[PDB]
């Protein structure tokens, strides 16, 4: 209307930086791609599974605040520039009436003006924000030993305990997935185990004592959920599923023996386990 | 169970209001 | 959700998370309308222009959640989908007219302090509550802001976000976009000079735009986050699938199936 003056103040870019020397379009493309990658990397650090604990919340909000702030800076620069592009486009059409070139939309438009001062300041601000985040994290972990990263050896051992438990769950799943009466519970069991473990090609790392403890309680609770809902009793012993020995197609014989042994164990189990569940049922 | 629909266990059913609920009521 | 805030625990017990199993991904929001049915937007399940066409086995539903970053075993419920029902006249190629779908759970989910169904409005509730200026509430784990490049990606919160927004008058909704709006949608958001800001965003689709009735003080889901141009842009408004308007379809589905 009467114009709108200021930019948002969360950005560390200096107000005068945008009025400096614009960089050549050909070189510009690579600087915007670099910026895009920096944001992607910063957001990815933020999203790391390890940091999904309540203790990192503030540190994260703070980093998020900084990343969005620099993103908003670029977004607002695009809006200002798009506004000028449109006016240029209309002047262009008045000078080349026979032209059939169409005006890009805001979403097809890309930033046309950037100075090295803005690039360096954006880049440094994000770098600074990530460094502050890394310091905030170190502090958080000094104050909470169960959040401190495991050494590679400790993570491998913890990760194996977790995977072994999940494989016991998979056995239960395989033992009841062809059982008309309990198929749904079985399918949900498999889906819930997959959900907490994460994608098979990039699972959530059991990187500290807290993840190990909670991932184990989660898995045990998920298994217990299956027995609670089907009304079956949880056996004290379940053979862990081992693809190399029990694969449905690759080792049919072994698959059937696993199923057979697991089902028989469920049949012989008593209900003592209900007094020791992770979760409160009822 | 739509008989009890829309009544939140932790709010309405405990006669507790949420932090912005009032903003909606005032809009009417 | 843009410009909203952290939800209080159990403040939106009908909140549902539509989750792609593999590769894991929070796809959209949804709402619990009974122990067996979940309401969401059609485009979250089917949208050819983005090569999207999810079937029952590709997804799951996570109910009763507060934080997105971890499995919450004492309150969370995960449900397998038995069947998805996209509105047959869902107009994806043009303006997302009738952006709505139902998902039937394989098993009924038990209710609790954290899982409870929202109410669907009847004709009058729609008539009396859907007025310009009246505010509704939108929740979700979607993006916190529009970003300068689609590639910048997702800036998602950990805790469910909430924002209250005013319904805007149809002539304004209409003049705000070049997309053809229909009677099966309504828009909400603050005008340029109202000062306050806020809107739903990528990832919020399917979430409920609820309103608390001053008559029986129950919460009614009047809308479903459907579409918008950018997020929280001035003179731009979020669009929602008008629920009462599509209620006969919802009832036919629920009465015929499950
Ligand atoms: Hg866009
Ligand atoms: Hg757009």
């Amino acid at each position: 209307m009467i114009v709108t003056k200021d930019y948002s103040k969360e950005s560390r870019v200096n107000e005068n930086s945008k009025y400096g020397t614009l960089i050549s379009d050909w070189y510009l493309k690579g600087r915007l791609t670099s910026l895009e990658s920096q944001f992607i990397n910063a957001l990815g650090i933020l999203e790391t599974y390890h940091y999904g604990e309540k203790e990192y919340k503030d540190a994260k909000d703070k980093l998020m605040t900084r990343i969005l702030g620099e993103d908003q800076y670029l977004l607002e620069r695009k809006k200002v520039q798009y506004e000028e592009y449109k006016k240029l486009y209309k002047k262009y059409k008045e000078e080349n009436p026979t032209s059939k070139v169409k005006m890009k939309t805001f979403d097809q438009y890309t930033i046309e003006d950037l100075t090295m001062r803005e690039y360096n300041e954006l880049t440094e601000s994000l770098k600074s924000a990530v460094k502050d985040f890394e310091k905030d994290v170190e502090i958080i972990e000094n104050q909470h030993h169960d959040l401190k990263p495991f050494t590679d050896e400790m993570e491998e051992k913890a990760t194996a305990r977790v995977d072994d438990l999940a494989n016991k769950a998979y056995s239960v799943y395989f033992a009841f997935v062809r059982d008309t009466q309990h198929k749904t519970e079985a399918l949900e069991l498999k889906a819930k185990v997959d959900l907490v473990l994460g994608d098979e090609d990039k699972p959530h790392r059991i990187s500290n004592e807290r993840i190990e403890k909670e991932m184990i309680k989660d898995l045990e609770s998920i298994i217990e959920d299956f027995f609670i809902e089907t009304g079956l009793n949880k056996p004290d012993n379940i053979t862990s599923y081992d693809s190399s020995k029990h694969h449905y197609k690759n080792h049919s014989e072994g698959f059937e023996a696993l199923v057979k042994e697991t089902r028989e164990a469920v049949t012989n189990a008593n209900d003592s386990w209900k007094t020791k569940t992770v979760k409160k049922y009822g | 169970g739509e008989a009890d629909c829309g009544l939140r266990p932790l709010f309405e059913k405990k006669s507790l209001e949420d932090k912005t609920e009032r903003e909606l009521l005032e809009s009417y | 959700i843009v410009e909203g805030s952290d939800a209080e625990i159990g403040m939106s017990p009908w909140q549902v998370m539509l989750f792609r199993k593999s590769p894991q991904e929070l796809l959209c929001g949804a709402s619990l309308i009974s122990d067996r049915w979940v309401l969401t937007a059609a485009h979250c399940l089917l949208y050819p222009p983005w090569d999207k066409n999810f079937t029952e086995n590709d997804l799951l539903v996570r109910i009763g959640k507060h934080s997105r970053t971890r499995y919450e075993r004492n309150i969370e419920k995960i449900s397998m989908l038995e069947k998805i029902y996209i509105h047959p006249r869902y107009n994806w190629r043009e303006n997302l007219d009738r952006d709505i779908a139902l998902m039937k759970l394989k098993k009924p989910v038990a209710f609790s302090d954290y899982i409870h169904p929202v109410c669907l409005p009847d004709r009058e509730t729609a008539a009396s509550l859907l007025q310009a200026g009246y505010k509704g509430r939108v929740t979700g784990w979607g993006n916190l802001k529009e970003t300068w490049t689609a590639n910048v990606g997702k800036g998602q919160p950990s805790v469910l976000q909430v924002v209250n927004l005013p319904i805007v008058e149809r002539p304004v909704c209409k003049d705000s976009t070049r997309i053809r709006i229909t009677d099966n949608m309504f828009c909400a958001g603050y005008k340029p000079d109202e000062g306050k800001r806020g809107d739903a965003c990528e990832g919020d689709s399917g979430g409920p735009f609820v309103m608390k009735s001053p008559f029986n003080n129950r919460w009614y889901q009047m809308g479903i986050v459907s579409w918008g141009e950018g997020c929280d842009r001035d003179g731009k408004y979020g669009f929602y699938t008008h629920v009462f308007r599509l209620k006969k379809w919802i009832q036919k589905v629920i009465d015929q199936f499950g």
